[PDB]
DNA sequence: ATGCGGCCGCAT
DNA sequence: ATGCGGCCGCAT
C-alpha cells in the first residue's frame, strides 16, 4: 500500500481547500457587512459582469471576481460564466432555442478592479490578492 | 442534476415537510428534488438539517451526491459529512 | 374549438376579434434538461354573451403533469389586456405579430387547424418547415459534425412537432434511421392532412 | 420688433426646437432598445445616481449622453439634475439642510456608452455634437 | 420658489380627473394645480385631462415660466399648451 | 407621560412604558428653502384594565389644522411594540432605544418633551427639556458669532433649520424667517430665558 | 408554471 | 405622512 507520501499531498491539499472556503467566506461577511445590494450591483457592473438575480448570487459573484479576477465573457455566445460547485458552466445563450453548454476550470478573466469608492473597505480586505486560482474538489 | 440540495435558507418563508413548521432564513436545510406534478419541472421538498435524516433518506458521500456542497460553509461540510454516518443527533 | 379542462365547452364558445381568434397553443423544449412543456390560451365569451372568462393551461406534453386556471374576468375588455399581456409574457412576441420571433428561454408558438398528435392537427406550413428541418438534420448527419448542430435542430423540430415522450428525455437526432423514421411520419401527416 | 433682434429671435427658437425633438428622438429609442435595468446599468457606469421613476431614468440617461456625465458636486459631492431652467444639486450638505448649488453650465466628462449596446450606439448614428444645453432665454 | 401648475405625461393610468372624475390614461397629457393637503404639510397636485383643465376657470398668461416642466414636453405639445392658454 | 386626546382613549387606557423608555415619542422636521415643518407624534397605548393594545399615530403641519391620525388597535400584546419600533426607525432612521439621537438626512428629529399660559400657546407640541433648550441657547450662540462674521448664509440657513427644529413655532402656512438679524437673535434668545425660567419655576 | 408577501413608486 | 397597485424574488 500506500499512505505516508500520498497520504501528506491529501492532507495538504485538503488544508488548502478548506483555507480557500473559509478565506471566501470571510470575504463574503465583510461584505454582507461593509455594503449593500445596490453596492454590490455596482461593483458588477463596474467590471463588465452580468448582475445576477438573487442577493446571495450577487455577493457570491462579488466575491468569486475579486480573489480570481473579472469573468471575460463567453468565447462563442458571449454570455456571461457562473461558478456551480465544481466548474465554471457558461449561462448564454447560442441560440434563441438552446442553452450553450460551455464548461471549464480555467476561464480567461482580467484582475478584478475595485473602485476607489470602497477604498475605506479595499483596505479591510488587506489586499491579500494572491496569485491563487480556484481550487476544485479531486 | 442531482438529487439532494443543500443551502443556508434564502428566505424563511419556506416550510419543512415533516414537522410543517416555518424554516428560519439564513439556517442550513436540505432538500430533495421531486417532479412538480403541476408543471414539467423539478421541485425541491426541504427539510430542517435535523428533520431530513429522519423520514429515511441516507447519503453516502456528499461531496458528489448532494447539490450546492462545496457553496457551504466549511465546518458546515463537515457536519454535514458527519451525519451522512449513522444520522441526526 | 373550447378546451374541455374548462368545463364551459357548452356554457361559451371561443372568441376571435378580427381575423385572430383567442386560442393560441405554445411549446418549449429542451433536450439538455430535458424540458418539454405545453401551454394553452383561451378567451371564452358566454353564448349569452357578456361573460367572459381567461383560461390558462399548462403542463408536461401528453403527460398528467400539469395543471389550469380559470380566470373569470369582470370587464369585456380586459379580459384582451391580460390576454396579450400573458402571451407577451410568455413567447416574447406581440398578439398580432406579424412575425413570430423565438426569444430565447420564452415559448414558441403553434399553428393548430388521434394520440399521434398529443396537442392536435398542425398547419401544412409547420409540417414544411419540419420537413426542411429534418432535411437540413440529415445533411448534417452526413457531415458527421458539430453535434451542437444536431442538438438545436433536434429542439427546433420537437418544438414544431409534439412527441409524447412521457417522463424520459427527447432522444438525439443523430441517427440517420432516426430521420428517416420522422421523415415517414412527417409524410404521413401530409397525407392525413390532405385527406381533409 | 426690430428685423435683427427678430432674426436672432427666430434662430435661436429653431436651435431650441431641434434640441428638443433631437433628445426626445433619443429617448425614445430607448425606450425601444433597452430594459429599465440596462439604463440603470449605464447611469452606473458613467458614476452617475440612480433616480427613483422610469422617466427620471431615461431622462438622466438622455442628458449624460448629449452633454456629458454630471461630475459630483462641488462642496456636498452630491448628484445634479436638470429642473427644466437649469441643473440643481439634489445633495446633503448636512443632514439638517438641502444642498441649493445651481448653475448652467456644470463640470462633466464627456458621456462613454458601454460596448454592450455597441448595437445600439450606432442606432444613435453618434452625432455626439459639441452642443451644451440650451436654456429659455425668458429672465 | 416653486410654481403653481404643472404638466406632463402621466406617470401612470392610475391618477383620476378632478373634473370628470375619470381615469387619467398613462402616457398622456395631463395639467395639474398645487393645493395644499389638508392631511399632510405639503402640497400635492389636483390633476386633470388636458381638455378639462380649462374649464374649471384658470387662465393662464405665459405658460413658459408659469407652468413646470413646460420645457420637458415634446415640442408640438408645448406649442398646443401654449396655443390653449389663449382662448 | 401623557395619552393624546386625538385618540379618544385617554380615560379607557394609559401610556405603556418598558423598562425607562416610554413609548409616547414627538419627532419634528423642517427645511426653510421649502418651508416644510412637520411635527408627527407616535404612542403605544395599554388599556388601563385590560390586555388591549393601541398604535396611535398622528402627523402634520406644527400648530395648524392640517394634518391628520390613525389609530390601529394592535391584535398582539406585543407586536405592537415590534410595530412602534419599525415606525420610528423608518421615521427618524435611529433605534428605539439608541444611546445617540443621530440625525439623517431627510429624516425627522426626536424631541424630548418633559414628561415628568405660555405652555398652552407659546409651546405648541408641550415642555422641553433643559438640554434641549441649553443646546438651542448655544445654537443662538453660534448664530449671532455667525452674524456678527457677517459670512456664509448657507450656515444661516442650517443652525436657523436645527433652531426652529429643537423648538418649534407656529408660523401657520408661512415660510419660517431665516435668523440673519441681530434683533431676531436677541428675541429668541429672550424667548428661551422666559422658557428657562418658566421650567425652573417647576420644583 | 403560479401563488404570495415584501417592496417601492405614484396618488391622495 | 399613509394607501395602494405593480413588480419581482422566493415557495410550492
Ligand atoms: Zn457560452
Ligand atoms: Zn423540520
Ligand atoms: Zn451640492
Ligand atoms: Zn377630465
Amino acid at each position: 500500500k500506500k499512505s505516508k507520501k500520498e497520504k501528506d499531498k491529501d492532507s495538504k491539499l485538503e488544508k488548502a481547500l478548506k483555507a480557500q472556503n473559509d478565506l471566501i467566506w470571510n470575504i463574503k461577511d465583510e461584505l454582507k457587512k461593509v455594503c449593500s445590494t445596490n453596492d454590490l450591483k455596482e461593483l458588477l457592473i463596474f467590471n463588465k459582469q452580468q448582475v445576477p438575480s438573487g442577493e446571495s448570487a450577487i455577493l457570491d459573484r462579488v466575491a468569486d471576481g475579486m480573489v480570481f479576477g473579472a469573468l471575460l465573457p463567453c468565447e462563442e455566445c458571449s454570455g456571461q460564466l457562473v461558478f456551480k460547485s465544481d466548474a465554471y458552466y457558461c449561462t448564454g445563450d447560442v441560440t434563441a432555442w438552446t442553452k450553450c453548454m460551455v464548461k471549464t476550470q480555467t476561464p480567461n478573466r482580467k484582475e478584478w478592479v475595485t473602485p476607489k469608492e470602497f477604498r475605506e473597505i479595499s483596505y479591510l480586505k488587506k489586499l491579500k490578492v494572491k496569485k491563487q486560482d480556484r481550487i476544485f474538489p479531486p | 442534476d442531482k438529487l439532494y440540495r443543500v443551502e443556508y435558507a434564502k428566505s424563511g418563508r419556506a416550510s419543512c415537510k415533516k414537522c410543517s413548521e416555518s424554516i428560519p432564513k439564513d439556517s442550513l436545510r436540505m432538500a430533495i428534488m421531486v417532479q412538480s406534478p403541476m408543471f414539467d419541472g423539478k421541485v425541491p421538498h426541504w427539510y430542517h438539517f435535523s428533520c431530513f435524516w429522519k423520514v429515511g433518506h441516507s447519503i453516502r458521500h456528499p461531496d458528489v451526491e448532494v447539490d450546492g456542497f462545496s457553496e457551504l460553509r466549511w465546518d458546515d461540510q463537515q457536519k454535514v459529512k458527519k451525519t451522512a454516518e449513522a444520522g441526526g443527533v | 374549438a373550447v378546451d374541455p379542462d374548462s368545463g364551459l365547452e357548452h356554457s361559451a364558445h371561443v372568441l376571435e376579434k378580427g381575423g385572430k381568434v383567442f386560442s393560441a397553443t405554445l411549446g418549449l423544449v429542451d433536450i439538455v434538461k430535458g424540458t418539454n412543456s405545453y401551454y394553452k390560451l383561451q378567451l371564452l365569451e358566454d353564448d349569452k354573451e357578456n361573460r367572459y372568462w381567461i383560461f390558462r393551461s399548462w403542463g408536461r406534453v401528453g403527460t398528467v403533469i400539469g395543471s389550469n386556471k380559470l380566470e373569470q374576468m369582470p370587464s369585456k375588455e380586459d379580459a384582451i389586456e391580460h390576454f396579450m399581456k400573458l402571451y407577451e409574457e410568455k413567447t416574447g412576441n406581440a398578439w398580432h405579430s406579424k412575425n413570430f420571433t423565438k426569444y430565447p428561454k420564452k415559448f414558441y408558438p403553434l399553428e393548430i387547424d388521434l394520440q399521434k398528435m398529443p396537442l392536435g392537427k398542425l398547419s401544412k406550413r409547420q409540417i414544411q418547415a419540419a420537413y426542411s428541418i429534418l432535411s437540413e438534420v440529415q445533411q448534417a448527419v452526413s457531415q458527421g459534425s458539430s453535434d451542437s448542430q444536431i442538438l438545436d435542430l433536434s429542439n427546433r423540430f420537437y418544438t414544431l412537432i409534439p412527441h409524447d415522450f412521457g417522463m424520459k428525455k427527447p432522444p438525439l437526432l443523430n441517427n440517420a434511421d432516426s430521420v428517416q423514421a420522422k421523415a415517414e411520419m412527417l409524410d404521413n401527416l401530409l397525407d392525413i392532412e390532405v385527406a381533409y
